[PDB]
RNA sequence: GCUUGUGCUGUCUUCGUCCA
């Protein structure tokens, strides 16, 4: 393919934002679930 | 080692002068 | 009686204070400053060759909009007031761009620093386009692969931003005065209490918050303005103020000599 | 429709491809400017222009023999401004007066004493108004039995072409009858008449220019306590409707006579949901400030109504299919996530949230119904009337 | 993105708009009177998200039927230094002077549709007929009249 | 006939100085020139 | 297709005056002022300039159309002033108050720099 | 010159629904059954409860297109602090001495309640109100 | 598409039914002479094979 | 379709805008309409010079 | 396609900064940081590094229709 | 997968929450008081699905009056936008392409499957709501 | 001695625009 450093460095900010938001996302709704069941 | 690994007295010296759940972080790809 | 007070000072903006002025004098320059100080950009785009995958219209337009330095335009005369014939060295600049990508891999990119100055007016500071740096390569302007060549030829005239917003020195002018609401020139929307809904201004500081037990004072007018000026870099910031007063003066003396003429 | 859609204008030749238009005329030919197009046909004879400029002129077509009212009001943002600028506590100052006074081309060049001499001299948006407005007009109009020192600020008096007293607003300068359109035109004739359309637009939309108005997220959003006797009031509702619907489950429920006992249910369940709804609502607006944008169009009548107040901040209410709640498309229930004979509010079609609060999949896919509803009657019907209105005509 | 649909009145220059007071003009002014009747609360909501995510960096998450509300966003939107609710205060561009009320104001995602003046704009005076009976022909191409 | 239509052509004076055009008709001597890059002609002098 | 020029906005035909001053006969001692190719810029200012006089009992200014680049002036002062003395008095006057502004600034910029 | 003159002391200020506008009840201090309702603005003459006020009205102020008043020039006005100008919409002739006279200051609403031997000279088309405290 | 033609046309075959949760988008439909004869499959739908 | 009601001359169609400085029997029109749009005057002796400028 | 030379709402130079960016979010900072790090605070000019999409690498993968 | 006719005798809770028995902001969820227990069958994967691909554009559609849905689903079909990459070697009768195409700032979880954010048709504008002049009514 | 040329299909189908 040959692909160019932009294209190589956006697919890194790719994967590390998907892990980021698969992290994040999912722990906010954890505790906004917990704090809506204790109420 | 990040903020996790510090102390818990320490993070709480870390004070403003929460995450959300609809507050993503950009992508370019996307999936399908 | 009008006095000027600079808080911050910069070459590309300036944050200062204007006091015992008149609120239309501020706005007025404010206006000036924004679209009727001259300046110099690409004008004409005269294309050799362009195999890139960019419309020919579309690079013009980028090419347009790029920030050329413009502090000897003052000596430089309007294309329109110029006797010569086509285009010469009194009225316009020529730049010239030429790019390609040599190898069979790879991508290369177009910026605003390959663009060479090729004839001018003689010893004035006019034509290059603005670089922040030495090694700063500058505005992108396009991207080419293997066997993709573009050549162009421009023609930089001078010219003001009621005609395109191209020309304008400025970017953004902040402005503000009053920041406590003395002057009641605003009725303030709130839910519960307007003291508490509402954010400070970041000059609510520079001015005595009113006393709870002072009664509104209808003999006030507006004073003292805050206006911070930033430039694209085609002017540094107080060569703009500067030029904007003398373009205001300029217009009133203009109106005066047909007032006296009209006799 | 009817022969106020087509009206025989004056050409001003202006640049760039659009068709120009006084928003007043907008009314007469159901217009508006978010795609619409019109026709333009232009005279060839000398008898055809006089005919043109002599019948079919705008000024002569302001009032209607339809219903013997004027056809042409002041509408949108001019209303709104004219509500605004004409409250007691409105105060213009000498050099917005002279600006304002300027822009009339009526005026006659002599400034109006201010209302207020010392110690600042301070006009009123009522004298404004009064400049616009021709002399020799008297208009009286009594609202809620109001006296003569009107301490609401409503009614209306004009003597001589001079406020007295009372808000300007739809009921003086929109259409209907007996309102200053109508004095005017039956007084001075069509071309003051035009010029006092002009006249308003002008002074109105420059002071509205300098004083500004907008409408945001925060003009839905009504307090905790609203918010708390909203609630109330539904669940006690809610409570009411589960009583209904055990007493028609025991036979113990009385029979509307000339309706059977499952048609009598509903509508009384109906009543009740809408009753709730109403009372909701008047709850949220009541709560409303003032300076509440929403309440402040909805007060000039140019826009908006107390049941967009009600489905924005309260409860959007009842959907109704075809005159009746959310039937049973499913075996004995409207949507699989419901249990069978079901006869709840919110199993059959009642939306108890807000638009400011979200609606639920259910409640959306009701309203949704109700919404498609809408656009199948509207789309049907439009057939059966042009027909019978080429049916009359002929 | 909500049904809200328009056509471009009149265009002014950066002098002319109202500006706030760090100087932001919009590219955009529409009216207050398009919100109320047609109740599309979903434009502001979006407004609103749109502003904050754009202060924060983030982009607003406006899935439907989720735990989203109004107060949170308005929490985050307070705490980066501007007002709950999407107002801001605003100059006239003409005078200076702030304006009495004050503007809803940030960022909606606009769309340009396929129905331009120019592609619509057409006048005739005289031209082609039809064989048959002699009448002018139908459609903007051929030259043709209105009926 | 003028020996210059469908000529390509230059502008030497006025608001459209160092545009080149096409000219399409020529009655006395208001020439009418199409502009290669704004879409539309315009009346212009000979002299010009 | 149906686009003016934008240099319109600032570029005065040949045929087009600059100025042009016909007399208000409703009340004595005013002229109306016709300004072409001019903005609120300069409508504004002069305004609120001349409001400030003593001798000047009225002044105002509209922009008919945004479309077209001219505003025009009502201009009224008392008995012994004339209002075009007046207004070239105002002219004079904000010349001199840019010029001190400027000369203000200039001093300013040196200290700091 | 003047054509009324009077104390009275405020039974009741109502600022309702307005900021700037309040509306002032008073009774005449030597006459009684005198009443005066009022709407005055609040930011440039703020009043409270029980205040004392000498409210006179004038046809004139002398001792048609407005202008600034030059300083040199004086007038009736320099002696009071709150100075408006009306029309008379309604000269009431009711009761065997109960006279009432409305007038409209630009929309700002008085009724003044008396006998016809003071109020016999308000039927005018234009009035002064001259306030002092 | 409905292959139900403009002729005897009736408001029940252009509603929007109870059975069509899941299966067609509740919103999008065109305006006019084919309102709710024409439908659009929802996100997840499938067609049997 | 063609006796009681037929395509005529002299027509034109585009998009309508708001104008707010336009009187109420006015109706403003682009250039390029009123450049194809005509009507026939008859030349007298009160038009004549006005005419001939026209046909300049 | 390509980024905007300049901001649409104010005109602030924008063109010169998105291999600054893309070189930021390489490092690790947040977007808002980068932003931040690159004095872009209006959200105006903030809306038009943040939303933009690069399509000419797209257009660049076809091969040239000139040699 | 299930289809029409068997959804007849099944049940289904809306959330995974709603599997497991005072905010003016928060929205409202029904009771289901009717029975005194269920047994659930089948759970919704996510109740957004039941959107098609031009109403899943919409950014919060349960917060709109539905005819504006309905319209907005009709219109998102006529914006301008990159609707191919290869529009330079294909020769189409009309096309229409955007010069600086942006990707919205508020977007749902739908729009990652449309391809959405990476051939978008808009741009984010900068809107504030004002009567300015009158030439926006 | 050399002169500037003078017009347009039909019939269906589909998709759309503004009202209703
Ligand atoms: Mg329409
Ligand atoms: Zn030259
Ligand atoms: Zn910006």
């Amino acid at each position: 393919v040959v692909a160019s450093k932009a294209s190589s460095s956006m697919l890194k900010i790719d994967q590390r934002n998907k892990k980021l938001n698969n992290r994040f996302i999912r722990k906010a709704e954890m505790a906004a679930v917990e704090k809506r069941k204790l109420r | 080692l990040a903020i996790e690994n510090l102390h818990p007295d320490d993070r709480l010296l870390l004070v403003d002068p929460s995450p959300v759940f609809f507050l993503r972080r950009p992508q370019y790809v996307s999936d399908g | 009686e009008p006095k000027v007070n600079i808080i911050n000072a910069q070459d590309d903006e300036v944050e200062l204070m204007l006091s015992d002025v008149n609120l239309s004098l501020a706005n007025s320059l404010r206006r000036t400053m924004l679209a009727e100080v001259p300046t110099l950009a690409i004008d004409l785009v005269e294309i050799k060759m362009n195999t890139s995958v960019l419309a020919d219209e579309f690079i013009s337009h980028r090419l347009g909009l790029i920030p050329l330095v413009s502090e000897d335009v003052e000596e430089m005369k309007y294309s329109r007031d110029c006797t010569c014939e086509d285009y010469c060295d009194e009225c316009s600049v020529v730049l010239e761009l030429s790019a390609r990508h040599e190898g069979e891999e790879g991508t290369t990119d177009v910026y605003s620093s390959s663009l060479i100055k090729v004839s001018g007016p003689g010893n004035l500071n006019v034509g290059e386009p603005v670089r922040r740096d030495d090694y700063d390569q500058g505005i992108l302007l396009c991207k080419l692969r293997n066997h993709q060549e573009l050549n162009i030829r421009c023609i930089a005239k001078k010219g003001i931003a009621k005609e395109h917003a191209k020309w304008s020195p400025c970017s953004a002018i902040a402005f503000e005065y009053d920041p406590h609401n003395k002057l009641k020139h605003t009725d303030f929307w709130f839910e519960v209490d307007a003291k508490k809904e509402w954010p400070d201004s970041k000059y609510a500081t520079w001015e005595e918050p009113p006393k709870p037990g002072e009664v509104f004072d209808y003999k006030a007018k507006p004073n003292r303005f805050y206006m911070t000026v930033e430039t694209t870099g085609s002017l540094k910031a107080n060569q703009v103020f500067s030029r904007g007063i003398k373009t205001l003066q300029e217009k009133l003396a203009n109106v005066l000599f047909e007032l006296e003429n009209s006799r | 429709l009817h022969k106020m859609s087509m009206m025989a204008h004056r050409v001003k030749v202006m640049p760039y491809s659009t068709f120009r238009l006084n928003l007043s005329v907008t009314s007469p030919y159901n217009a508006d400017f978010d795609g619409d197009e019109m026709n333009l046909h232009v005279p060839q004879s000398e008898e055809t222009r006089a005919e043109l400029s002599q019948l079919c002129a705008v000024p002569l077509q302001i009032v209607s023999p339809q219903s013997n009212k004027p056809v042409m009001g002041i509408v949108q943002d001019t209303l709104c401004g004219v509500r605004k600028m004409t409250l007691r506590d409105t105060f213009i100052e000498y050099e917005q007066v002279m600006n304002m006074l300027f822009w009339v081309p009526s005026w006659d060049g002599v400034v109006p004493q201010p209302a207020i001499l010392k110690p600042k001299p301070l006009w009123t948006g009522k004298q404004l108004l009064s400049i616009a407005i021709p002399s020799g007009i008297h208009l009286q109009r009594t609202d809620g039995g109001n006296s003569l020192l009107s301490p609401k600020d409503n009614g209306m008096l004009i003597v001589d072409g001079k406020v007295m007293f009372g808000v300007v607003d739809k009921k003086t300068v929109g259409s209907g009858g007996g309102g200053l359109i109508h004095t005017v035109m039956r007084e001075k004739g069509p071309k003051i008449c035009a010029e006092l359309f002009g006249n308003i637009q002008k002074v109105v939309n420059y002071w509205l220019l300098h004083n500004g108005f907008s409408i945001g997220i925060g003009d839905a959003i009504a307090d905790a306590s609203t918010m708390k006797e909203i609630t109330h009031a539904i669940s006690s509702a809610k409570e009411q409707v589960q009583e209904i619907i055990y007493k028609a489950q025991h036979n113990e429920l009385e029979l509307k006579p000339g309706m059977t006992l499952r048609e009598s249910f509903e509508g009384e369940v109906s009543r009740t949901l809408n009753d709730a709804r109403d009372s909701a609502g008047r709850s949220a607006e009541m709560n409303l400030k003032d300076l509440n944008n929403v309440k402040q169009m909805v007060s000039a009548g140019s826009k908006g109504s107390f049941i967009n107040i009600a489905q924005m901040s309260a409860c959007v209410g009842q959907q109704m299919v075809e005159g009746k709640r959310i039937a049973f498309g499913f075996a004995d229930r409207s949507l699989p996530h419901f249990t069978k004979d079901d006869f709840s509010p919110e199993s059959k079609g009642f939306v108890e949230n807000s638009y400011l609060r979200g609606l639920t999949p259910q409640e959306f896919f009701f309203h949704a119904m109700a919404g498609r509803e809408g656009l199948i009657d509207t789309a049907v019907k439009t057939a059966e009337t042009g027909y019978i209105q080429r049916r009359l005509v002929k | 993105r909500h049904g809200q649909k328009g056509t471009i009145g009149v265009t002014y220059r950066h002098e002319d708009m109202p500006f706030s007071a760090e100087g932001i003009v919009p590219d955009l002014i529409i009216n207050p009177h398009a919100i109320p009747s047609r109740m599309t609360v979903a434009h502001l909501i979006e407004c609103l998200l749109s502003k904050v995510g754009s202060i924060r960096g983030y982009e607003g998450d406006a899935t439907p039927f989720t735990d989203l509300t109004v107060d949170a966003v308005s929490n985050l939107l307070r705490d980066n230094g501007y007002q709950s609710r999407g107002f801001e205060v605003m100059y006239n561009g003409h005078t200076g002077k702030k304006l009495m009320a004050q503007v809803f104001f940030g960022p909606t995602y606009y769309q340009r549709l396929r129905h331009m003046v120019d592609d619509k704009i057409h006048a005739r005076a005289r031209g082609p007929v039809q064989v048959l009976t002699r009448q002018p022909v139908e459609g903007r191409s051929r030259d043709g009249g209105l009926r | 006939r003028d020996p210059t239509l469908n000529k390509t052509v230059k502008i030497r004076q006025g608001g459209y100085k160092g545009k080149i055009g096409i000219v399409k008709e020529a009655n006395g001597d208001r020439f009418r020139v199409e502009l290669h890059n704004p879409n539309k002609t315009i009346p212009i002098p000979c002299s010009f | 297709m149906n686009a003016p020029d934008r240099f319109e906005l600032f570029i005065l035909p040949d045929d087009v005056p600059k100025l042009k001053i016909t007399p208000d006969s409703r009340v004595p001692n005013c002229i109306i002022i016709k300004f072409e190719r001019e903005d609120h810029t300069l409508a504004n200012l002069l305004r609120e300039e001349l409001a400030l006089y003593p001798d000047v009992t009225f002044v105002a200014y509209k922009v008919e159309h945004p479309l077209f680049a001219n505003f025009v002036m009502r201009l009224q002062t008392e008995e012994g002033t004339r209002p075009k003395q007046a207004l070239e008095r105002a002219c004079a006057s904000i010349i001199n108050k840019l010029k001190t502004l400027d000369h203000k600034f200039n001093e300013e910029w040196n200290i700091k720099n | 010159s003047a054509l009324f003159d009077d104390i009275f002391t405020v039974q009741t200020v109502d600022n309702g629904r307005y900021n700037k506008v309040s509306r002032i009840i008073g009774i005449s201090t030597t006459n009684s059954a005198i009443k005066l309702t009022l709407d005055i603005n609040n930011e440039m003459f703020p009043v409270s409860q029980d205040d004392s006020l000498t409210v006179t009205l004038a046809n004139s102020l002398s001792l048609k297109s407005w202008r600034p008043p030059k300083p040199t020039d004086k007038s009736l006005a320099d002696d009071y602090d709150y100075v408006m100008f009306g029309t008379v919409y309604k000269f009431e002739e009711g009761d065997e001495d109960k006279i009432k006279v409305y007038v409209s200051f630009g929309g700002l609403l008085m009724c003044l309640e008396g006998g016809y031997k003071s109020l016999a000279s308000l039927k005018q088309d234009n009035l002064y109100i001259l306030i002092r405290r | 598409n409905t292959p139900i033609g403009r002729d005897g046309k009736l408001a029940k075959p252009r509603q929007l039914h109870n059975t069509h949760w899941g299966l067609v988008c509740p919103a999008e439909t065109p305006e006019g002479q084919a309102c709710g004869l024409v439908k659009n499959l929802s996100l997840l739908s499938g067609i049997s094979i | 379709g063609n006796l009681m009601g037929k395509r005529v001359d002299f027509s034109a169609r585009t998009v309508i805008s708001g104008d707010p400085n336009l009187e109420l029997d006015q109706v403003g029109v682009p250039i390029s309409i009123a450049k194809t749009l005509s009507y026939p005057e008859t030349v007298t002796q009160y038009n004549i010079h006005r005419l001939t400028e026209y046909v300049r | 396609m390509i980024i905007p030379v300049r901001c649409f709402s104010c005109g602030k130079v924008v063109g010169d900064k998105w291999d600054a960016y893309l070189r930021l979010l390489e490092e690790g900072k947040q977007e808002g940081d980068a932003l931040d790090e690159l004095k872009l605070k209006r959200y105006c000019c903030r809306r038009m590094v943040l939303t933009h999409v690069d399509l000419i690498e797209k257009f660049l993968r076809y091969n040239p229709l000139e040699k | 997968y299930v289809d029409g006719e068997e959804e007849e005798t099944i049940m289904i809770a809306m959330t995974p929450e709603d599997l497991q028995t005072n905010d003016t902001a928060k929205r409202i969820k029904p009771e289901m008081s009717t029975s005194s227990h269920h047994t659930f069958t089948h759970c919704e994967i996510h109740p957004s699905m039941i959107l098609g691909v031009a109403a899943s554009i919409i950014p919060f559609p349960d917060h709109n009056q539905s005819p504006r849905n309905t319209y907005q689903s009709a219109m998102g079909k006529q914006a301008m936008g990159v609707f191919l990459t290869n529009y330079n070697v294909r020769m189409d009768t009309m096309a229409n392409i955007l010069y600086y195409p942006q990707k919205p700032l508020a977007k749902t979880q739908a729009m990652e499957y449309l391809k959405f954010r990476e051939l978008p048709a808009g741009q984010n504008a900068i809107v504030a709501i004002a009567c300015y002049s009158g030439y926006n009514q």
